[PDB]
Parts: structure tokens; C-alpha cells; sequence
């Protein structure tokens, strides 16, 4: 079959220095791989330097929770966030993103 | 598993310790040194990526810390206020983290 991928929330509107946290959750029958390209790219000295916090919830083989929190929002932070995930036999899911926005303090 | 060694131990003022790892994990992505026993972004002294293989500075660096693709950290001219501990982060291809703190006597 094919890998179920959600995303929660698939859309969300912050402020600054406020705190961005989305869900994303990918299992099968057989292990799956989370692709974390984009997620890396848009936050590679964030996740690093411990302002992005990736917390898996689940880690099963064929079962994975990961929770991203994005700390103290800044106008950069409004973009999107794309995920893939395929099982071992080639079989891709349909990608799922985020978008995410930030709003000035005013 | 993953540790820290301070090279030396007990460092000189105005000397040079090379806090150095070693059981750093299979596949990697980068590394973060902090100041303390706890992982604080406010603290963090410098971050290592593996893609750029690049070396970015934090808001604790006094320009005498440096950190290399081994995850070793060299902090030069010692000062009486570099004693403590520190904490090492490894973050994993899988996103997950190893930590793993060490620490050094300035005399
Ligand atoms: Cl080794």
C-alpha cells in the first residue's frame, strides 16, 4: 500500500516572538522514511543551534511522530515546509507542507 | 556511549584546552558546543553543519573558540571565567540528538 502523511496544523498564523510548533506523522506497513530535506535546508543553523527543536514522538520503524517547534518567531519565519515519505518498496506517499505566517507585533 | 575529554584538564591561564570526542555517531548533521550542563540557544558558543562543513559562531563565543569537523573544541587564552562545564549536542541525520558534557579547571 501506500504511506499515510499528515501534517497538523497544515496552516497556521503567529506573531513575533512567538513559538511555531506543527506535527508530522508518516507510518506503514513496512519501515517509511521521513524526508527531512526541506525541513534541514530552511533550518539547518536553526535546528543546530537548538532555536528549532525536533522532538520525535514516535520513532517505530514503521511508525514516526516528530514534533518541530520554532522558537521566538521572526517575519523570516513565514514560508513553507515541504515532507515526503516512501516505504521501502519505492512506494511514495502524497507530500504534504506546512505554510506557516507571521504577523507584525503592531 | 558519546564523550568529551578535556585536553588538559587542568589548563593554565592564558593556555589552550582542546576539548575533544569520541564516540560521535554513525551518520551526522552538526554540531553545537554551549556553555553549562544544558542545551540553551543563549549559551550556545559555536555550531558545526555537516552539508556547508561551515563554522558558525553563537552568543557566547569570545572569538578564542573554535570548532573543527571532529567535534573537537579548542578554546585559546583560557580565562578564569572559561571554567565550568560544557555540553556538546550532536545532531543525527535522523534529526535526534546525542548530548554528552565535559568540563575543565583553569588555574
Ligand atoms: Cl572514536
Amino acid at each position: 500500500t501506500a504511506p499515510t502523511l499528515t501534517v497538523t496544523p497544515e496552516q497556521q498564523t503567529v506573531k513575533v516572538d512567538e513559538d511555531i510548533t506543527f506535527t508530522v506523522t508518516v507510518e506503514d506497513e513496512n519501515e517509511v522514511e521521513l524526508g527531512l530535506d526541506d525541513l534541514k535546508a530552511k533550518y539547518e543553523n536553526d535546528i543546530i543551534g537548538a532555536r528549532v527543536k525536533i522532538k520525535y514522538l514516535t520513532k517505530e520503524p514503521n511508525k514516526k511522530v516528530m514534533e518541530v517547534t520554532i522558537m521566538k518567531a521572526t517575519l523570516a519565519d513565514k514560508g513553507a515546509i515541504t515532507f515526503t515519505a516512501k516505504d521501502k518498496a519505492g512506494n511514495q506517499a502524497e507530500p504534504k507542507t506546512v505554510t506557516i505566517n507571521v504577523l507584525p507585533l503592531k | 556511549q558519546l564523550t568529551t575529554e578535556s585536553m588538559p584538564f587542568n589548563v593554565a591561564e592564558g593556555k589552550e584546552v582542546l576539548l575533544l570526542v569520541h564516540n560521535l555517531p554513525q551518520q551526522l548533521f552538526g554540531y553545537s558546543w554551549y556553555k553549562g550542563e544544558r542545551v540553551d540557544g543563549n549559551r550556545q558558543i559555536v555550531g558545526y553543519a555537516i552539508g556547508t562543513q561551515q563554522a558558525t559562531p553563537g552568543p557566547a563565543n569570545s572569538g578564542r573558540e573554535t570548532i573543527y569537523p571532529n567535534a573537537s573544541l579548542l578554546i585559546q587564552n583560557v580565562t578564569q571565567n572559561d571554567t565550568g562545564f560544557y555540553t556538546l549536542q550532536v545532531i543525527k541525520s535522523d534529526l535526534v540528538n546525542e548530548e554528552a558534557t565535559g568540563q575543565f579547571h583553569v588555574y
